RNA sequence: ACAGGUUUGGUCCUGGCCUUUCUAUUAAUUCUUAAUAAAAUUACACAUGCAAGUAUCCGCGCCCCGGUGAGAAUGCCCUCCAGAUCUUAAAGAUCAAAAGGAGCAGGUAUCAAGCACACCUAUAACGGUAGCUCAUAACGCCUUGCUCAACCACACCCCCACGGGAAACAGCAGUGAUAAAAAUUAAGCCAUGAACGAAAGUUUGACUAAGUUAUAUUAAUUAGAGUUGGUAAAUCUCGUGCCAGCCACCGCGGUCAUACGAUUAACCCAAAUUAAUAGAUCCACGGCGUAAAGAGUGUUUAAGAAAAAAAAUCACAAU
RNA sequence: CCUAUAUUCAAUUACACAACCAUGCAAGAAGAGACAAGUCGUAACAAGGUAAGCAUACUGGAAAGUGUGCUUGGAUUACC
RNA sequence: AUGUAACAC
């Protein structure tokens, strides 16, 4: 049972940034990291490349991306594991309902 | 580590490359690598100087391929004994020779690699493996008639202890462990040594390499 | 300078300091390739010992001669130091009495 | 801190006071919150006040921000196995989702203590070396053994130029 | 079993959520009825004008 | 830093100061310096005796029984040390540089009572 | 920083410079003995001596110890480890290359664009997309060992070392040149480590024991140095008269100088005392009308804050 | 090639090549600072004797003067 | 139009 991968990122959370070239989008992860003269936490930015199979990437998404184990090169180490939130169609997943920002497209107390 | 300033050396890969390529063109015949001088105890070759306990055996004895090479097939099955287990242990050793390659190099033709099967001790091993100390002048041929004289053996129990008392204080913590979970038992822990075995010195070490398992 | 202004650049951190007219070392030897007189400034008038030197460094300096009393001449071997005179504009440099051709103040006699 | 609207939480005895420590499978969390309404201010008060304290017991742990996709406000923890941990927040409040999150997902206080346990089981008091791993230095700053020579002069004795003197006379 | 548990509060925070968003439906039908009624009151006075 | 070959050694590590030795038992490499970069330091050994007259002497005992069990090679006054312990049967050194003790020892009895005639 | 001196006829505010505290090298003056710690100008060239040998020949070791900081913003921390070695049937343990990355990481944006720095396919090849990094600082330039049980790099130079310059001490001692910078061309493996050998054992300029040096602490065997206007403890008489000269800053000396030189006296350190140079520390979680600062105006990208509640809209000289 | 092994080769080819800089010196040119003193004027500080100043154009030995906009870091002393 | 260069609480 050994699949492993040697970077310390094995689940990450970032930002589509394009969809330029073929089967690959380059996305945006956002951590915290402490300054510590202020000691306060500040948003850093850092580009990964995730290979999408299918090319279901519009630039704008939420995704999750899953460590490789043997990468095929030294610059995509990663893949789409879900697209969390699609851009413009955003479905709660407490309610299972398509919404638009603060307003529900449809309501969830009207099931007929 | 890596980073994005490294250059791209080809000089070092270059020079291991030739290095390799050089040592195997010119890798030493061992008849030049091993040709002595007999007066002043010193290798032509490596620059090393003999070590005296081993002065007087080299004009006083000869080696394997000195005394192999007038030998009509060149000693196959022949048995080859040594004066250092001559001199130390009463019971015979000598080695059965299954297949030897001379050197050409040497015009009296006195090296070479030669492999056998081991006696030591009385005990044969089953398996054949290349002779080491070849070069030494320390070996001796056995004769036909007496061939079978020295292949008969008396086989002698051994009567060493197969185990023996602990350490002292190991023997206490021994006691005080069992004492502390309740072993009310008080037998004497004895140490055993079946694993223990140990093959002394002259035995000769094993130059094929170990294949790992 | 509001918490993501200085966020953006940093804790303030000290400049090094400007090295003097030494170069950092602490006494450096020269040879005098020169000697005159030098006046001062607005509050106070004189005309104080100095000399033009070559250095072991290879530049070539404006120094003082302490003390009262010399006696020094071209090609001499001196020791100086980085001590710089208040009264006289471009002298940064003090020889040291004691040392190589220049010896300490003579007593009256 | 003089500046910022709360100054005391960007204090160093704020951040580690704050004790929500996840456990080693987890990876991602995320918290997606809105800005406007009544319902979402317990959310707005856990971004503003515990995410610094967690991010400081969890430096490992990424922590991601959302504002105003979802209508409600929730988190979501991302593990290594591919599970998703949701908590829903509608109407509880900061000290509430305190709780929630170290009784879903934290680390046990027996764990703790045992985990720095072992932890000073690494610094043993009978090694020997520097001051800033270890106890002492000399074998002579223990009272009951010889004092150090460059405080007590040792006897002439036990001294090397006055064995060396001895034997070469 | 903190995963059984998680699953039944989220599923009781769900209840409480359509609990409610039917009372502010019926909030919200009242308004559009106000609305409705403001409505047809400011269309029939500019009616008036243009005829 | 990284070295071509060597084995663990469990061994005597001289730290201290003039005229007074101090040696650490330390599982470290062979091939690293007397004093440079260990493994673990497992126990001490006061070369000098006290004001109550004792050579005192402290040993880890799991941690070097591991370490022999997975492989440290011993150097010389680690194993007299040991002997001494009772953790290992006394070593042959000891015993002949004692029977050499006797002997000499006997020797310098028989040539003083020769030089007292 | 518990601060102090210093802008002006004078006060307040702002704002620099210096003093007071600690450590390290060099120089000057002085110097009695010990113990301990440390020896530090140089990647310039070296006379000479030694520093890897063991062992019944094979073999095993041979920048392993030790030396230096030249180069490189090198790198600190963390994953995964090929390979080497040790013990053993396996399997464990140590060193850990190459590869990367959660994060941290000298200055300079008067270095703002770099110029191919990218991806797919199925086979390791054909080909097709027009891509990759970057104002949260790429690509450049300058400087530098370091975050210290320690880590990285070098073995004369051409980053490498096939080859060419050319005959190599950045081993222990020592010699030239150079520099402000000055250890013995020394005794032993007696103890620890390393190498070899089955072993008595051999070697070891690592190390141990010493030799030299106020470089630093301690003990006494020892008394000299600095200063006396203010900051800042402490001055009397003579000589000189903006001359000789002194000072860290303010400043003093222009025939009655507690500031120059000498004498008396006094203060403070003390086998040390001053001077010089490096450090440690020290700037802004403070301000922007008059002192340095709200950039001539509006919109937008990135980046944020939406935290409790509302709003857009009417005479007159916009264009 | 009835045990089993031996040997070989590993070097060229096609061009660009002190441009790019960094360090010293220099025929010379221009500035700034310091100016215990000389000559020429008096620009500014008082409605500094023409109120000052900013942007900008021209002119003049020199401070500077004038033109078009802008400011009070100027007054108009306030039943005048 | 101007009047330089040694004032001390
Ligand atoms: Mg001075
Ligand atoms: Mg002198
Ligand atoms: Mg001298
Ligand atoms: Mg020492
Ligand atoms: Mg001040
Ligand atoms: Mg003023
Ligand atoms: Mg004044
Ligand atoms: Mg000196
Ligand atoms: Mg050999
Ligand atoms: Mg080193
Ligand atoms: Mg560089
Ligand atoms: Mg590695
Ligand atoms: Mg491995
Ligand atoms: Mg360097
Ligand atoms: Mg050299
Ligand atoms: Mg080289
Ligand atoms: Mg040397
Ligand atoms: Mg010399
Ligand atoms: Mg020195
Ligand atoms: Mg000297
Ligand atoms: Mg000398
Ligand atoms: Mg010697
Ligand atoms: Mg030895
Ligand atoms: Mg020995
Ligand atoms: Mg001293
Ligand atoms: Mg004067
Ligand atoms: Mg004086
Ligand atoms: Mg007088
Ligand atoms: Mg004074
Ligand atoms: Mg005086
Ligand atoms: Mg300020
Ligand atoms: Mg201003
Ligand atoms: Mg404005
Ligand atoms: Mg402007
Ligand atoms: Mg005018
Ligand atoms: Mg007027
Ligand atoms: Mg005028
Ligand atoms: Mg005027
Ligand atoms: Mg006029
Ligand atoms: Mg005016
Ligand atoms: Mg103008
Ligand atoms: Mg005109
Ligand atoms: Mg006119
Ligand atoms: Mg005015
Ligand atoms: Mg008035
Ligand atoms: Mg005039
Ligand atoms: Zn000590």
């Amino acid at each position: 049972s050994i699949a492993r991968s040697s970077v310390h990122a094995k689940w990450v959370v970032g930002k589509v940034i394009g969809t330029a070239m073929q089967k690959t989008a380059k996305v945006r992860v956002t951590r915290l990291v402490l300054d510590p003269y202020l000691l306060k936490y500040f948003n850093k930015r850092k580009t990964y490349f995730a290979h999408d199979a299918l090319q279901q990437c519009t630039v704008g998404d939420i995704v999750l991306l899953k460590a490789l184990p043997v990468p095929r090169t030294k610059h995509v180490k990663h893949e789409l594991a879900e697209i969390i939130f699609k851009v413009g169609q955003v479905i709660d997943p407490v309610t299972g309902k398509p919404c638009a920002g603060t307003t529900y497209l449809e309501s969830p107390i009207s099931p007929e | 580590m890596a980073r994005k300033k490294v250059r791209p050396r080809l000089i070092a890969e270059l020079a291991r490359r030739v290095r390799a390529l050089r040592e195997q063109r010119e890798r030493p015949r061992d008849s030049q690598r091993y040709a002595l001088d007999y007066e002043t105890m010193m290798r032509p070759h490596s620059g090393n100087r003999l070590p005296m306990r081993a002065w007087a055996d080299v004009r006083h004895e000869s080696r394997l391929l000195q005394l192999l090479n007038r030998l009509p097939l060149f000693g196959l099955g022949r048995l080859v004994t040594r004066k250092s287990w001559l001199w130390q242990h009463d019971e015979p050793c000598y080695w059965r020779l299954t297949r030897v390659r001379p050197d050409y190099a040497a015009e009296n033709l006195d090296h070479g690699k030669a492999w056998g099967i081991l006696t030591f001790k009385g005990k044969t091993e089953s398996e054949a493996r290349e002779i080491e100390q070849v070069m030494y002048h320390d070996w001796r041929l056995v004769p036909k008639h007496e061939e079978e004289a020295f292949t008969a053996f008396t086989l002698v129990p051994e009567d060493t202890p197969l185990s023996v008392p602990y350490p002292p204080l190991l023997r206490a913590m021994i006691l005080a462990q069992r004492q502390k979970y309740g072993d009310t038992s008080t037998e004497e822990p004895m140490l055993n040594l079946e694993r223990a075995r140990i093959d002394p010195w002259d035995y000769p070490a094993k130059l094929e390499a170990k294949t790992k398992t | 300078a509001t918490l993501n202004q200085m966020h953006r650049l940093g804790p303030p951190k000290h400049p090094p300091g400007k090295m003097g007219p030494t170069a950092g070392r602490p006494q450096l030897k020269g040879v005098v390739l020169r000697t005159f007189i030098r006046k001062p400034k607005k509050p106070n008038s004189a005309n104080r010992k100095c000399c033009r030197v070559r250095l072991s460094t290879g530049r070539e300096a404006v120094c003082f001669i302490p003390g009262e009393g010399h006696s020094l001449q071209e090609h001499h071997v001196v020791l100086v130091q980085g001590g710089r005179t208040q009264d006289l504009p471009g002298v940064k440099l003090t020889v040291v009495r004691g040392k190589y051709d220049c010896g300490h103040v003579q007593k009256k006699k | 801190p003089m500046k910022g609207r709360f100054p005391i939480r960007r204090t160093l005895q704020y951040l580690g006071q704050g004790d929500v420590v996840f456990k080693d499978s987890v990876k991602v969390m995320t918290v997606n919150y809105n800005t406007h309404g009544e319902l979402g201010e317990g959310a707005r008060k856990f971004v503003f006040f515990n995410i610094p304290q967690i991010q400081y017991k969890n430096p490992w742990v990424q922590i991601t921000m959302f504002k105003n996709m979802t209508p409600s406000p929730f988190l979501r923890f991302y593990l290594d196995s591919g599970e998703q941990v949701l908590v829903d927040v509608e109407s509880k409040s900061n000290k509430e989702i305190v709780e929630h999150i170290r009784k879903i997902l934290g680390k046990n206080e027996e764990t703790l203590e045992k985990e720095e346990q072992e932890k000073k089981q690494l610094s043993h008091p009978a090694h020997f070396g520097p001051r800033k791993y270890c106890l002492r230095e000399c074998m002579c700053e223990v009272e009951g053994q010889v004092p150090c020579p460059g405080l007590v002069p040792l006897p002439k004795e036990m001294t090397g130029k006055y064995k060396a003197a001895l034997k070469a006379t | 079993e903190l995963m059984a548990w998680n699953q039944a509060e989220n599923q009781r925070l769900h209840e409480l959520r359509l609990a409610r968003l039917r009372q502010e439906a019926l909030e919200q039908e009242r308004r559009q009825a106000e609305e409705a009624v403001l409505q047809a009151r400011e269309a029939q006075a500019w009616a008036q004008l243009k005829e | 830093r990284a070295y071509r070959g060597g084995h663990l050694t469990i061994r005597l590590a001289l730290g201290g100061c003039t005229n007074r030795p101090f040696y650490r038992i330390v599982a470290a490499h062979s091939k690293c310096p007397r004093d440079g970069r260990f493994v673990e330091q497992l126990g001490s050994y006061d070369p000098l005796p006290n004001s109550h007259g004792e050579k005192l002497v402290a040993l880890n005992f799991d941690r070097i029984r591991h370490w022999i069990g997975c492989g440290a090679h011993l150097s010389k006054p680690v194993e007299k040390l040991l002997g001494l312990s009772g953790f290992y049967p006394l070593h042959p050194m000891m015993i002949t540089n004692a029977e050499r003790l006797r002997r000499k020892r006997a020797r310098e009895v028989l040539l003083a009572s020769q030089k007292t005639d």
